[PDB]
């Protein structure tokens, strides 16, 4: 019952060293994570056990061909002497958020 | 409409005193929505069904939904009368039909996926965000949902709203229910699990509810619920209770 | 012979041990025999049974279950290793038979340099054998031997011609159309 | 820039509603409030060149 | 001042000493035009003949002036430190029972283990150390052994044991560029990048840098700030731009992210420029801007905005990302005849 | 006279070492970057050309470049007095002169 | 969407002194050559946006 | 447990078990422009069992090398940490 | 301490396990990797003597 | 030119002012959307 | 010369109040200590020194 | 496979050697008829059909 | 052609085993004619020597 | 692309098949046959020979 996975051939290599894993709230057993939570004040263990936060990598930014920055020159100016206009036609394309 | 259930209540019913605690404002502002319904227009957000029902039936693609969706309220806005009205209500309810016929699908496949649609359905049936606790919401949820999938003989069902759970035990079949759980497991979510709150909301739980969660608790996580809630030592107490 | 009625190579998996998501299938071509222009028409019937003679996914399946067994490394301790988790947990901690005072006297005590309750060796074993609080794997990641038992090479006839599934060498379908994606 | 003056204010609408959306009002002070909002969001002494 | 804008001061011959050494440093008087009271009297404006010169070998470097200080006013000091382990994965590592052995072998190299203000070469400045007694000093928690052990068992199981990670998270890697040369290929072999996390660069002086995984450099005769091996560093300026290709011909940003969209342009001369593309009233690109604001701060697209909550992190952008500008006279005119000189004579 | 001066812009950094996320959209979303996990990079196979331009310095340089990797240890103590660590780094396993 | 705004020219308005003095009188002057707007798009996928 | 250090709440039940629960939602309420959390004290009992052994313990172990072999580039020292029984580093 | 060097580096071992658990490779920074962990874990400005 | 201008809707519910609360009066999937989008693209500043 | 110097380590330490906590691993465990309730001192008179 | 070599100066190539099962099996069904097959088993160069 | 086989299985572990240990001397008196040397050749289970 | 051949700690550099170290530089032996091939490097060799 007891649990003996060989470390260098555990064979996913993100999960059993947590760099893609389930997280620290739910890879301790439930005793130690007890243990830690009793005697998280005088005596520290957080930082021994390592948990990484995972991005989406899905339906969060596109493939597709997009600007991060985009100029809008102006295309009305009329400049006097008391102040300067400038007139901008900004596009928010299609799927486009700004 | 609250002020409605509190006219028409007893002296001082629950929803009686909820407009009287509230703020001179808050009150008014509900009051005069009562007394006065301010009206709603519902295009714009039946054209965003059809659209939304397109692209899920595969018409359309996702990429291009908010453009067709407002090519749409041009064409509708351009002509909105009564007779384009009604046609954009019979595409609300071919999409209805088409998503009960879907629906009619999963029910016919294996019965870990019937179950499984089906609770999805009721998740969407109920509130899907709650103002304290979300957390514990959407955890008890995936625990739910879980639960269902890894028990092989869990059957989800609806009779006449009620979204009820069936657990055969070969010999017995406890039945519990889903909506007046959940019902019931409202202001528990953001419930800060210490000495007072135990007893107050220990009388508040009914056997449905407190069957419901021990039966969900036998696939329970420390990463599933807010760390010092009371569903969260609650489901602490009983997975070990089921254990030992 | 007819090449159109011979039988296929065999689509190979791709394992990706790091993600642990398929990385997709090949055509076997890294066992292959070289045979039409060397082998002629003696050959060309050799090299078509030996290919209708590669192993059906589930025969596969159960070559590499039965290897697999023999390994000595499964996840969990088999008696070779249980018993020794047991004598290790066994003479660890406070000795039982360790006959020592216990002096409950509010002035005076005795120093007790050493080297009252004591914890039982059942939940000594307990603490040490449990597993994880999660109980359940995440979908998508396997382990090595878990997709090689599911994942199995098999041969393929007539694989791009079916109404609409494909193949799986890296993609996310999405739209109802196969979009192999992640470009 | 010409904040809070209603006789050379900026325009920013759009085409099918050209319809000019914003509108600044001679009795409010823009740039003193996004003074008091960028102090509170942070500590003034932070020089930040941009 | 750099060597280079010095001269010797008539009993001083070069070639007779290393540049490296303290009375070499000391006996060569820098040119008095170079910087005065006169070098861009209204501009805050970091000396351009000292940009690149290494700010922390400095007498004002309040650190090593206080780690200086902590050994005495003499050099003959009988020292009496303790050193922390560092290697990430016994830097926290909890033991449980057993017998460990943990043998590690402590420099003697007065470069490596001393640090100068002015960088000269100690072991030609007779710089020694003699280490005459090293212990290891380790706490225990007298912890009841009814729990300990329970603390060890649950550590002992396979499922919950320690994990650390290096903080840094990056490989090291030194490509040289030469004096005159401004350019630099990094070729890499095929790879997967099967978890990448992105790409950290400054530039470093070799002259500054040890021999990588060395058991005695002996081209390292600098004793000052070595950037590679704290957080030191003083080129991120001098990168003009940069490339990324995964592929030979596959650029990595590759779908018109940038406003050059093949290359990560770090900056462009504003007296070239035409178009913009400078940001923060200095010549970092309006690309580069925006790519060390979203790494560091996480929000670009909701608008640029100062962050006080990492002001403290000492490594970050907005708090030592210092733009200046100056305006000079223009020379190569009628007038304007440039009368500071900076070639000494030798 | 006004056509008689100049413009020096610049800008120095110091201790700050200039990063690029491999992140889809350049912000932290994770110490598992949104690229990190996609499976064009981590399946497929790719050799990375990088190319500097630099300003023309009067003294040998190095540009020291960090690449990002996920260096983790698994420490693992089965038995008494056995200890075993596993090293893992991400992208760069082998740990070789690259 | 179309946007204009107006810039200032005043040299009291724009440039601030140590000292308060009046700057039309002072010769100070500013003459706009581009005014351009930039903008940060995120890329989110089309799907979600 | 003493009734003497309950009656002072220095080794009591605490604050949110003692006090009258419409007062808790009282100072609770009015927790924002009017504090009365300060006025009714509760004090944080120590384990006092099963974390700390009587038994003769160094609290602080120096490890001095075993071998040195000390070279003109560097200076090694090898070490042995034991770690009995109960004993956790 | 001679951090970073594979040919010159330390040694942690059990005496079960002979192995050595502690690798070094050429191409980490354990020295600026602390650097960058101290200076997240606190402001630098702070002078630790120990 | 809005349907909500036309309607009897109270002034300050409608600016929210003395309105309900953005977690009750936004559209259920839009909480959902700016608290999972809300480390990297804030919405919550908007409402 | 070297034999000629000596060494002179000192610390201040100002406004500080050395003190000494009444606990079993001399850490903070609660306001009230580990041996501020071991019924050793508490039921049983003790004259320190 | 990752190949670290003291540098010469020299262009120089890397022999490198696989174990391969490169074998043949000579048919010879009927008189004057001469058939053989390749096969390699790691690095089959060979009839992919 | 006859092709010798490897056994496979039952004769090699896949587990994380040291193929080749380093002892370091536990304790060493060395003297002026004869160098001693105490080793602890600790041979786990399922280990041969 | 990350999976040591090898990779179950048989080999006294883990990560490398060293073919031959410094004798100078080196600090922990591994070094065999009085020159300076590796203790793994040799027993790779003799085991497969």
């Amino acid at each position: 019952a007891a649990l003996t996975p060989d470390l260098t051939t555990a064979t996913p290599r993100l999960q059993y060293f947590h760099i893609a894993g389930p997280g620290t709230r739910e890879y301790l057993s439930e005793d130690l994570q007890q243990f830690i939570s009793a005697t998280g004040s005088y005596f520290d263990l957080k930082n021994k056990f390592r948990q990484t936060v995972v991005a989406p990598t899905r339906n969060v930014t596109t493939e597709k061909a997009q600007r991060l920055q985009i100029r809008f020159y102006p295309i009305q100016t009329d400049d006097t002497s008391t102040g300067y206009r400038v007139r901008y036609n900004i596009n928010v394309g299609d799927g486009w958020v700004l | 409409t609250e002020v409605a259930d509190a006219l028409s209540s007893h002296a001082n019913s629950k929803d009686a005193r909820s407009l009287r605690y509230e703020p001179y404002a808050n009150r008014l502002i509900k009051l005069q929505t009562a007394m006065v319904p301010p009206k709603v227009d519902g295009t714009s957000e039946r054209v965003a069904e059809v659209v939304k029902g397109l692209a899920e039936q595969g018409a359309i693609y996702p990429d291009q939904m908010g453009a067709i969706h407002s090519d749409l309220l041009n064409r509708v806005y351009t002509w909105n009368s009564m007779g384009v009205q009604e046609s954009i209500q019979a595409l609300v309810n071919d999409v209805i039909h088409g998503q009960n016929k879907v629906l009619q699908d999963e029910l016919a496949r294996t019965r870990e996926i019937a179950n499984a649609s089906m609770l999805t359905r009721f998740f969407d049936s109920l509130y899907k965000t709650v103002d304290r606790g979300q957390r514990n919401f959407e955890g008890f949820k995936k625990l739910l949902r879980l639960f269902v999938n890894n028990v092989p003989n869990a059957e989800v069902y609806s009779s006449g709203g009620s979204f009820s759970l069936q657990i055969n035990m070969g010999g017995q079949s406890q039945n519990i229910n889903l909506t007046n759980a959940f019902d019931n497991l409202k202001d528990i979510w953001g419930a800060r699990w210490d000495a007072v709150n135990n007893p107050r909301i220990g009388a508040l739980l009914t056997p449905n509810t407190r069957a419901l969660l021990f039966f969900v608790s036998t696939f329970y996580d420390y990463g599933s619920m807010e760390p010092g809630s009371y569903l969260d030592n609650l489901m602490r107490l009983y997975k070990e209770a089921i254990r030992a | 012979m007819n090449l159109l009625n011979a039988a296929p190579t065999p689509y190979v998996w791709k394992y990706n041990p790091v993600t642990g998501k398929c990385a997709g299938a090949q055509q076997n071509y890294g066992a292959t025999i070289d045979w039409v222009l060397p082998g002629g028409n003696s050959f060309a019937y050799a090299a078509d049974e030996i290919r209708r003679r590669f192993p059906e996914p589930a025969v596969t399946r159960a070559i590499t279950a039965r290897f697999e067994a023999e390994s000595d490394q499964q996840p969990y301790a088999g008696p070779h290793e249980t018993n020794i988790i047991t004598a290790d947990v066994v003479r660890s901690g406070p000795p039982p038979s360790a006959v020592y005072p216990f002096d409950p006297s509010g002035v005076q005590r005795v120093q007790l340099s050493g080297g009252p309750e004591m914890t039982p060796d059942a939940f000594k074993y307990y603490l040490r054998v449990q597993g994880p609080s999660q109980e359940v794997d995440e979908p998508g990641v396997m382990s090595q031997r878990q997709f090689m038992t599911t994942f199995l090479p098999a041969m393929v006839p007539h694989p791009f011609d079916s109404e609409s599934p494909d193949a799986f060498p890296a993609y996310f379908s999405s739209v109802y159309k196969g979009t192999n994606a992640f470009e | 820039l010409y904040h809070d003056s209603g006789v050379c204010s900026g325009t920013l609408n759009s085409e099918r509603s050209g319809m000019n959306v914003v509108v600044e009002l001679p009795d409010r002070n823009t740039e003193l409030s996004y003074q008091y909002m960028l102090a509170d969001m942070m500590s003034r002494h932070h020089y930040f060149a941009l | 001042l750099p060597d280079r804008y010095k001269f010797s001061i008539s009993g001083f011959d070069a070639t007779s000493v290393a540049p490296t050494t303290y009375e070499y440093m000391n006996k060569r008087v820098p040119l008095t035009n170079v910087v005065d009271m006169f070098t861009n009297v209204g501009a805050r404006w970091s000396i351009d003949q000292m940009d690149n010169v290494n700010p922390f070998n400095h007498h004002r470097n309040w650190g090593l002036k206080y780690r200086s200080q902590l050994l005495g006013n003499s050099r003959y000091v009988n020292f009496h430190i303790q050193v922390p382990q560092k290697f990430f994965a016994i830097k926290n590592l909890l033991l449980l029972s057993g017998s460990y052995t943990y043998e590690w072998v402590l420099r003697k190299d007065p470069n490596m283990i001393l640090q100068s203000s002015l960088g000269n070469d100690l072991r030609a400045d007779g710089a020694s150390i003699i280490y005459n007694e090293v212990n290891l000093m380790a706490n225990f928690m007298p912890m009841d052994h009814n729990t300990s052990n329970q603390l060890e068992l649950m550590l002992r199981n396979a499922t919950n044991d320690q994990t650390f990670v290096d903080y840094l998270g990056a490989k090291n890697a030194l490509y040289s560029v030469p004096a005159g040369s401004t350019a630099l290929t990094i070729n890499i072999p095929a790879r997967t990048w099967e978890g990448m996390r992105g790409w950290s660069f400054t530039r470093i002086k070799a002259a500054e840098t040890p021999q990588l995984g060395a058991q005695y450099d002996v081209n390292f005769k600098y004793s000052g700030s070595i950037a590679y091996s704290d957080g030191g560093f003083y080129l991120s300026h001098t990168f003009r731009n940069m490339s990324i290709l995964f592929d030979t011909s596959i650029n990595w940003p590759g779908n018109d992210r940038l406003l050059t969209p093949n290359m990560f342009e770090i900056k462009r001369s504003v007296a070239l420029d035409t178009e913009g593309f400078t940001m923060s009233q200095c010549d970092i690109t309006k690309d580069w801007y925006l790519i060390q604001m979203a790494t560091n701060y996480n929000f670009v697209y909701n608008g640029y905005r100062f962050w006080p909550d990492r002001q403290y992190f000492h490594y970050d952008f907005l708090r030592n990302f210092d733009p200046m500008t100056r305006q000079g006279p223009n020379f190569a005119l009628p007038g304007l005849f440039d009368l500071v000189s900076y070639t000494p004579t030798t | 006279q006004p056509g008689q001066v100049l413009s020096y812009k610049k800008f120095l950094c110091d201790n700050y070492l200039w990063t690029i996320p491999f992140s889809s959209d350049f912000m932290y979303m994770g110490e598992l970057t949104d690229l990190g996990q996609n499976p064009m990079y981590t399946n497929n196979s790719h050799s990375m050309v990088i190319n500097f331009e630099l300003d023309p310095m009067d003294d040998p340089t190095y540009v020291y470049m960090l690449y990002g990797v996920f260096d983790t240890v698994r420490v693992n103590q089965p038995e008494r007095n056995v200890l075993a660590m596993a090293y893992f780094r991400t992208p760069f396993a082998t740990g070789n002169a690259v």
